[PDB]
């Protein structure tokens, strides 16, 4: 057992049948001594006497609230969860897996640029009783510090009676140093706690890797009397500064309803346009491979 | 005096060549440019020798890494392997700036080379904006 938050303890439990479980003592906090009794939430019944009671934790019959009382008078309480252990594997019930970029994904985290700030993205089905706490830190041996937010409600889907929600969470390293090459990763830590199940989740990454700059602004065209057009285009404005240093490369593509591409560091492109285009624009970091944007359009012609 | 240019061309080199490795058919031991080694676009502008130096000194490493036995014993490396011309383009750059670990078993090694290789694409990544940005600021 072990102390989650004043007064929440988790008790960690191989989930099978016939399993031992957990010796638990739990203790009052009070300076009576003598006519103490315990119940478990709002059963009237006296499960044991004392400043202290013992429990075999099996199952969620055995979880809850436990308060102690002097007749009464309410004295303690003590909130017990499980972290269920089935298959030797931790359970992974109240988060959906997102499979992207491989099983097992249950955060998705991104940064529009290297300045420190990165938002981190879950699923679920569940629409009640539901809380989540968000930690993160630069390294384990000695953490630096990152300043999070708190989870919220960012996307809802329904159909018919299925719900499913999104949350999403903004952090920000406290001393961020855009141009270092990271050599310690991010770990971002999500707690989650359904009625009385816990369980928690992890992700690690440098900022480097979770990059997808925003599209490229202001894009422009220019005709010229074989049919030529010169693209134009701007970086965004959230990326990092200076471009001579934090610098993108684009890609320009013309389709309509065969594909033209031209891949260039330049912010300008000829291309030839044709009725009924467009002409689009997507932008990659130009010297470490992570995502591209989305592409930026304007109708040709 | 540094010579910007041709920098800039060898590191967009290195980028190419090092994410065209895949020998798996964190990162521990290695150097990193860190935020103390004064390669942000301010710190070049106001020392860019010290910068450089260290940028040398990674190199160097890197170097040596590449041909020794983690990548030069068994599982031998596949024709295919990008690491050879690497180290010909990492030693190409260090004169640019400047004239003058082993487990045993062979899976070990195989993800001991991928992790290195996936370091020095970071590392490059950084080296590369330093030498672009001092091209563009820091050249006559
Ligand atoms: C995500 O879930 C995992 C699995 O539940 C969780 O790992 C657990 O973390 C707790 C908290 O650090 C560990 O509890 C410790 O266990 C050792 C013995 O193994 C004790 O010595 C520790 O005692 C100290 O803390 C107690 C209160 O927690 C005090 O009563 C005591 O006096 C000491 O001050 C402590 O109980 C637990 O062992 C691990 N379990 C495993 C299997 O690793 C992890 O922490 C969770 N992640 C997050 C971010 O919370």
């Amino acid at each position: 057992i072990w102390e989650l938050k004043k007064d929440v303890y988790v008790v960690e439990l191989d989930w099978y049948p016939d399993a031992p479980g957990e010796m638990v003592v739990l203790t009052c906090d009070t300076p009576e001594e003598d006519g103490i009794t315990w119940t478990l939430d709002q059963s009237s019944e006296v499960l044991g006497s004392g400043k202290t009671l013992t429990i075999q934790v099996k199952e969620f019959g055995d979880a809850g609230q436990y308060t102690c009382h002097k007749g009464g008078e309410v004295l303690s309480h003590s909130l017990l969860l499980l972290h269920k252990k089935e298959d030797g594997i931790w359970s992974t019930d109240i988060l959906k897996d997102q499979k992207e970029p491989k099983n097992k994904t249950f955060l998705r985290c991104e940064a529009k640029n290297y300045s420190g700030r990165f938002t981190c993205w879950w699923l679920t089905t569940i629409s009640t009783d539901l809380t989540f706490s968000v930690k993160s830190s630069r390294g384990s041996s000695d953490p630096q510090g990152v300043t999070c937010g708190a989870a919220t409600l960012s996307a809802e889907r329904v159909r018919g009676d299925n719900k499913e929600y999104e949350y999403s969470v903004e952090c920000q390293e406290d001393s961020a140093c855009p141009a270092a090459e990271e050599s310690l990763p991010i770990e971002v830590m999500v707690d989650a706690v359904h009625k009385l199940k816990y369980e928690n989740y992890t992700s690690s990454f440098f900022i480097r890797d979770i990059i997808k700059p925003d599209p490229p602004k202001n894009l422009q065209l220019k005709p010229l009397k074989s049919r030529q057009v010169e693209v134009s285009w701007e970086y965004p404005d959230t990326w990092s500064t200076p471009h001579s240093y934090f610098s993108l490369t684009f890609c320009v593509q013309v389709q309509g309803k065969k594909k033209d591409r031209v891949f260039t560091d330049k912010t300008s492109a000829t291309v030839i346009c044709r009725k009924n285009a467009s002409i689009s624009v997507r932008a990659q970091d130009r010297y470490y491979s992570s995502s591209w944007s989305e592409w930026a359009s304007v109708p040709c012609s | 005096s540094p010579a910007w240019t041709q920098c800039q061309q060898l590191s967009q080199k290195l980028c190419t060549l090092a994410w065209s490795a895949h020998p798996l058919v964190t990162t521990n031991d290695v150097p990193h440019i860190q935020c103390g080694d004064g390669c942000d676009p301010q710190g070049l502008r106001d020392n860019s020798q010290f910068c450089l130096q260290r940028i040398h000194q990674g190199l160097i490493f890197y170097e040596k890494l590449l041909g020794s036995d983690i990548f030069t014993g068994e599982p031998s490396l596949l024709p295919d392997s990008p690491v050879g011309q690497l180290h010909a383009s990492l030693l190409g750059l260090s004169q640019l700036l400047q004239p003058e670990l082993s487990p045993s078993q062979p899976w070990q090694r195989l993800l001991l080379r991928f992790k290195i290789l996936r370091s020095l694409q970071a590392f490059v990544a950084v080296a590369a904006r330093v030498f672009a940005h001092g091209a563009a600021t820091l050249s006559p």
